[PDB]
């Protein structure tokens, strides 16, 4: 879909954070 | 010339094969193997279409041919180097070196483009486009930094480094989320008030990226040379000629392919292009043959 850039900056930053946090405890 | 990015990033790559005393990747010798040989596939591929829409005139096809002909290149390189490191250093004279951790030159650019970019949006002097701009530059090397912090851990056995590593990401994406947050606050009513909390959330991005930097500096997390015997140097050879010449008949079918792109009707340089793809086959060939024969644990 058309996303706003930003949009997809957050998602992306959101998601890794959660990646991060689970791959250590 | 300066133009040809294609040909300068072959340049740019043979540098992988010019001493291979540090590991560049994190692949073993089986990895390495599966590269090349999807890297060969991937390879024919893009030569097929580069000479397909260099005859029919295809020009858009084309560039994504010579795209994706350097992309396999670049593959096969990394491939080629790691695997005469792996041979190297598997030699009984030869003493290991340690991979880094990081990559400091490319940590300083990412620490110094977000401090830029920080910089930038925090102005008066700053329309709302360049806020978003600033943002994606941003984004750009924060998601460096989290990626490189998440290899780092991988690779290091120590457990205060992958514990710090992967917390230290974490504070550099949570700080980016929010920095982004009031920035798209700011996008949607772009105000004195929006443009100072900008201006704060900046500060533990900043902080973040800082701590991240001291803790990577430890000369522990850093890469050290591998001692590599001659032994050893003579065992890599095959495998770093054989990629070389790959390297130098690819760089002359993409040159002489552009050419023939804009002039189609030319036996000489189609019979030039024939014995470059050949040369690159075989090249291929050999160094799979001296990948095989060199292999480790022998």
């Amino acid at each position: 879909s058309t996303k706003h850039i930003l949009d997809d900056i957050s998602t992306m930053f959101d998601a890794l954070a959660d990646q991060l946090d689970a791959m250590l405890d | 010339k300066e133009c040809d990015n294609a040909l300068r990033q072959l340049e740019t790559v043979r540098e992988l094969l010019e001493n291979p005393v540090q590991p560049i990747n994190d692949m073993s010798y089986f990895g390495c193997l599966d590269s090349v040989m999807e890297n060969s596939k991937v390879l024919g591929e893009a030569m097929t279409g580069i000479s397909q829409n260099a005859k029919n005139g295809n020009l858009p096809e084309f560039g994504d041919a010579i795209a994706t002909a350097s992309k396999a290149l670049c593959g096969f390189t990394e491939a080629a180097a790691q695997a005469a490191y792996l041979v190297g250093v598997s030699d009984p004279n030869s003493q290991a070196g340690q991979q880094g951790l990081v990559e400091p030159t490319q940590f300083a650019r990412a620490n110094q483009a977000i401090q830029m970019a920080c910089q930038s949006l925090g102005e008066p002097g700053c329309t709302q486009a360049q806020v978003l701009s600033a943002a994606t530059i941003v984004a750009k090397h924060t998601s460096a930094l989290c990626n490189s912090c998440r290899l780092a851990s991988a690779r290091t056995a120590n457990p205060t480094a992958k514990r710090q590593f992967v917390q230290s990401a974490k504070e550099v994406a949570n700080s980016t989320a929010n920095l982004v947050k009031t920035i798209k606050a700011l996008d949607g009513d772009f105000t004195e008030e929006n443009r100072a909390q900008c201006r704060a959330a900046t500060a533990p991005l900043l902080e973040a990226v800082d701590n991240l930097s001291a803790f990577a500096s430890n000369p522990e997390f850093s890469s050290v040379p591998a001692q590599i015997s001659p032994e050893g140097r003579a065992a890599m050879e095959p495998i770093v000629i054989s990629a070389k010449t790959m390297l130098e008949s690819a760089g002359g079918l993409i040159q002489t392919a552009r050419a023939l792109a804009v002039n189609p009707r030319d036996p000489p340089r189609w019979s030039v292009l024939a014995g470059h793809s050949r040369t690159v086959s075989d090249s291929i060939k050999k160094l799979i043959t001296s990948m095989r024969d060199k292999a480790p644990g022998q």
